[PDB]
């Protein structure tokens, strides 16, 4: 009977979860972790991937 | 204008963000370098029979 309130809660949680899930996407780069990007290859391309 | 003389295959080490003996011990270029580099062979003037 209270699903009108529950939705308001749920729509918040999803909105945050999606945000967190965007921290593990490569966006076309070699990897998701930027420290490995800095430690692997030269600055000329490190700038591009960063 | 910075002038010097080096060995052959080390010529690649004169560039921003490069690793090698010359880059890390003798002549280091900034990562934000703007300029030009000119390298040519001088086997006739810098070589001796002895």
């Amino acid at each position: 009977a209270l699903g009108k309130l529950q939705d308001v809660v749920n729509h918040n949680a999803q909105a945050l979860n999606t945000l967190v899930k965007q921290l593990s996407s490569k966006f076309g780069a070699i990897s998701s972790v930027l420290n490995d990007i800095f430690s692997r290859l030269d600055p000329p391309e490190a700038e591009v991937q960063i | 204008a910075d002038s010097f003389v080096i060995r052959g295959d080390e010529v690649r080490q004169i560039a921003p963000g490069q690793t090698g003996n010359i880059a890390d011990y003798n002549y280091k270029l900034p990562d934000d370098f703007t300029g030009c580099v000119i390298a040519w062979n001088s086997n006739k003037l810098d070589s001796k029979v002895s």
